[PDB]
C-alpha cells in the first residue's frame, strides 16, 4: 500500500489550507487513517484520524476546533482542512495508516509528506 | 486365489450349489461377488454384498458365505442357465487387488 | 482467451486471465479433531475418523458422506459445463470507405456481447466457489453431530472434535460406532 | 478409548478466489480456461485449406497471371489470406 | 459504539460495555472485499454518441435502436439482480458471526 | 451408462498399444473405472483402475511396471497404455465401472471389449 500526498502550499496568516492523501488498492479500506505533522527541529505531533465504515473522526485537544478530516470512499481519498493559520503552522505533514480499523499508537505505513509554509 | 469346482451338472428344474474356498485374507476378511459369463458376451454381475441382487436378477439366484467358503445357489434351472460362473473378492494385504475365481462350468441335461 | 476469430468446434472466447473452480477443501495442514486442522494421514477420502484403543490406533475414512459430497460436486461441475454452449464459425466482415456507420455498429455489437459473456463467466465462478466451501463445512459439522447423538452419557466431549469413552471397548465397538449401529444399553 | 473426527489435507498449492476472500489454497480444483496453441495452420478433419499466398480474393477469382497454381484446387475447408497481398 | 459485536459485563466493581475487536475486523475485511469486488466487476463507460440516418435508411435506424435497447435492458437486469442477491448474504453473514461468538 | 472401447489392434512383439474407453453422460463421473482382460480359454484378470476427483491409480503386481492408466475428464475418456508386448498378451480387453468412487470387487457395467493380437 502506497500513500501519496498533494503538492506543497504557500499560504498567508489567517487563511486555510486543504490537503489530500490517496491510497493505492481498492477504493474501500479496512484500516483507519491518521494525520501527523512535524516542525523543523521538533518532534512529531498527532493531529487526528478517521475510521472506516463507521466514519468516526477523532482529533487532538491542541488541534480541536481548527482542523476537519473528511473522506471520499469511491475515489479512495482523505482530506484534511486547517484554518486560522499562524507562523507556527509551518511544518511537514504525513498521512499514516494503521493495521486495524481503530486509531491506535502503532502506524506501519507512512507517506512522503508535504510542506506547508506561512 | 479362490478355488472352485471345475464343473458341476444337474437336470433342469433342480437346485445347484457352486462353492469356492479361499483363505482368511481374501474371503475371510472381505465380501464376495458372483458373476455370470455367457459365450461371446461380457461377464454379468449376479450377486454382490454377499447376499444382494441387482435389479433385473431373478429370485432363483442366491448367495451366502460361511467362514472361509462362499456358496452360490440356483434353483429352477433352464436351458439358458448354462454358462461360466466366477467368484471375485478384494484381496488386501501386501498390495490390494481384485482376485477372480478359477471358474465353474454349469452343464444342464 | 486466444483469439476472437475461430473456425470449427471451439471454446467460447473471454477476456479473463484466470477461471479456476474449487472441488476440494481448504488446505490447512496442522491427535485432535477437525477444530485444529486437516489430517495428512487420511488419504482415501474427504472426511473420516481417528481411533485409539488398547489394541492400537489408526485412521479411517467415512465412505458414506464422501459419496454424497462427490455426487453433489460432480453434478455442479456438469451443470456449469452444460449451461455454456460451444462456439461455431465466426469470422469478420469488410467495409469500404463510405460504410463507416455499419462498421461501427458491427464493432459495437461484438464488444457488447464479449463484455456480457466475460461478466457472466467471472461472476458464476466467483459465486460457486463460496458455496462449495460452505457445503464442505456443513458436511463435517453434520458428521460430528451424528456421532455425538449416538454416545449420549457414555462418553465425554473434550471440545476439539474428540470423544473419550467412559467404558473400555475394543475394535468391535469402534467399528460399530463408525457403522451407525451402536448399542447404548449394552454399555450403560 | 478415544475417537476423533477430521478431514483431508495434502501439499497442493492451487489457489481460488471468492467474493469474501482472495488467494485461498485448496486441496483439489479444476481449470476452465485454455490459453495455448501450436502456432501452425493445420488440417480440419482431414481437409486442407486454400492458401492464396501473394494473391487476394480479386486476383484469385479474376485470373491474375501470378496466381496460376491456384487454378487446380477446387475444394477446401477454409481460405487463408495474407495481411497485405500484393 | 466502537464495534459491531461485543459484551456487557456486570460484577462487584461495576458494569459496562465493551467491543470484540477480533471478530469485527474479519467482518470488516469481508464486507470491504465484497464491495471492492462488486465495484471492480463493472467497467467505466467511454464516449458513446448517436448516429444519423436519412429517410431511405429506416431499417438501419431500427437495428441501431434495437441493439441499444437490448444492451440497456440486460445491464439494468444484471445490476438490480446483483444488489438484491448480495443484500441477503450480508445479513446472513452478520447473524452467523454473532452466533459463532456466542458459541 | 454405456462404455465404448476403441477398435481392434494388431501389434508386433516389443511394441506398445494404447486403448481408450468413452462413457456416456456428463463428462465428470462419480465412480471409479477399471480395466480387465481375458485370454481365450482362460479366466478374467484384473489389471488396474482409476479413482475420480482424487486421481489415484492402482495396478496389479503382475502388471505393475508395464501398464499406465490415465484419464481426461473434460472429454470423459480413459486411456490405458501397455508396453513390452509378448505372445501371451493376445486377449480381449474390457473397461468396467464400479458403483462407488472406490475400486472394489463389484463391477456392475461392462463394455463390449476389444481384441489385441500380437
Ligand atoms: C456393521 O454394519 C453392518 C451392516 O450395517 C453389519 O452387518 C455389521 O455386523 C456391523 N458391524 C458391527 C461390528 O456391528
Ligand atoms: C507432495 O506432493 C508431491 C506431488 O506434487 C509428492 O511428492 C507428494 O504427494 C507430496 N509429498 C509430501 C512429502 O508431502
Ligand atoms: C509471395 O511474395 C513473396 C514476396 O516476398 C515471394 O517471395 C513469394 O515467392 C510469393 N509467393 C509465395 C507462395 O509466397
Amino acid at each position: 500500500v502506497q500513500l501519496v500526498e498533494s503538492g506543497a502550499e504557500v499560504k498567508k496568516p489567517g487563511s486555510s489550507v486543504k490537503v489530500s492523501c490517496k491510497a493505492s488498492g481498492g477504493p474501500f479500506r479496512s484500516y483507519a487513517i491518521s494525520w501527523v505533522r512535524q516542525a523543523p527541529g521538533q518532534g512529531p505531533e498527532w493531529m487526528g484520524g478517521i475510521i472506516p465504515i463507521f466514519g468516526t473522526t477523532k482529533y487532538a485537544p491542541k488541534f480541536q476546533g481548527r482542523v476537519t478530516i473528511t473522506a471520499d470512499d469511491f475515489a479512495g481519498t482523505v482530506y484534511m482542512e486547517l484554518s486560522s493559520l499562524r507562523s507556527e503552522d509551518t511544518a511537514m505533514y504525513y498521512c499514516a495508516k494503521h493495521m486495524g480499523y481503530q486509531v491506535r499508537e502503532t502506524m506501519d505505513v507512512w507517506g512522503k509528506g508535504t510542506t506547508v509554509t506561512v | 486365489v479362490l478355488t472352485q469346482p471345475p464343473s458341476v451338472s444337474a437336470a433342469p428344474g433342480q437346485k445347484v450349489t457352486i462353492s469356492c474356498s479361499g483363505s482368511s485374507s481374501n474371503i475371510g476378511n472381505d465380501y464376495v461377488s458372483w458373476y455370470q459369463q455367457l459365450p461371446g458376451t461380457a461377464p454379468k454381475l449376479l450377486i454382490y454384498d454377499n447376499n444382494k441382487r441387482p435389479s433385473g436378477i431373478p429370485d432363483r439366484f442366491s448367495g451366502s458365505k460361511s467362514g472361509t467358503s462362499a456358496t452360490l445357489g440356483i434353483t429352477g434351472l433352464q436351458t439358458g442357465d448354462e454358462a461360466n460362473y466366477y467368484c471375485a473378492t478384494w484381496d488386501r494385504r501386501p498390495t490390494a487387488y481384485v482376485v477372480f475365481g478359477g471358474g465353474t462350468k454349469l452343464t444342464v441335461l | 482467451n486466444v483469439h476472437p476469430v475461430t473456425i470449427g468446434e471451439c471454446p467460447k472466447y473471454v477476456r479473463s486471465a484466470k477461471l479456476r473452480m474449487v472441488t476440494g477443501l481448504r488446505n490447512i495442514p496442522s491427535i485432535a479433531g477437525f477444530i485444529e486442522g486437516g489430517w495428512t494421514g487420511m488419504v482415501d477420502g474427504w472426511y473420516g475418523y481417528h481411533h485409539q484403543n488398547e489394541q492400537g490406533s489408526g485412521y479411517a475414512a467415512d465412505q458414506k458422506s464422501t459419496q454424497n459430497a462427490i455426487n453433489g460436486i460432480t453434478n455442479k461441475v456438469n451443470s456449469v459445463i452444460e449451461k455454456m454452449n460451444t462456439q461455431f464459425t465466426a469470422v469478420g466482415k469488410e467495409f469500404n470507405k463510405l460504410e463507416r456507420r455499419m462498421e461501427n455498429l458491427n464493432k459495437k455489437v461484438d464488444d457488447g456481447f464479449l463484455d456480457i459473456w466475460t461478466y457472466n463467466a467471472e461472476l458464476l465462478v466467483l459465486l460457486e466457489n463460496e458455496r462449495t466451501l460452505d457445503f464442505h463445512d456443513s458436511n463435517v459439522k453434520n458428521l460430528y453431530e451424528k456421532v455425538k447423538s449416538q454416545l449420549k452419557n457414555n462418553a465425554k466431549e473434550i471440545g476439539n472434535g474428540c470423544f473419550e469413552f467412559y467404558h473400555k471397548c475394543n475394535n468391535e465397538c469402534m467399528e460399530s460406532v463408525k457403522n451407525g449401529t451402536y448399542d447404548y444399553p449394552k454399555y450403560s | 478409548d478415544t475417537i476423533c473426527i477430521g478431514y483431508h489435507a495434502n501439499n497442493s498449492t492451487d489457489t481460488v478466489d471468492t467474493v469474501l476472500e482472495k488467494n485461498v489454497t485448496v486441496t483439489h480444483s479444476v481449470n476452465l480456461l485454455e490459453d495455448s496453441h501450436n502456432g501452425k495452420l493445420c488440417l480440419l478433419k482431414g481437409i486442407a485449406p486454400l492458401q492464396l499466398g501473394n494473391c487476394s480474393v480479386a486476383g484469385w477469382i479474376l485470373g491474375n497471371p501470378e496466381c496460376e497454381l491456384l487454378i487446380s484446387k477446387e475444394s477446401w475447408s477454409y481460405i487463408v489470406e495474407t495481411p497485405n497481398p500484393e
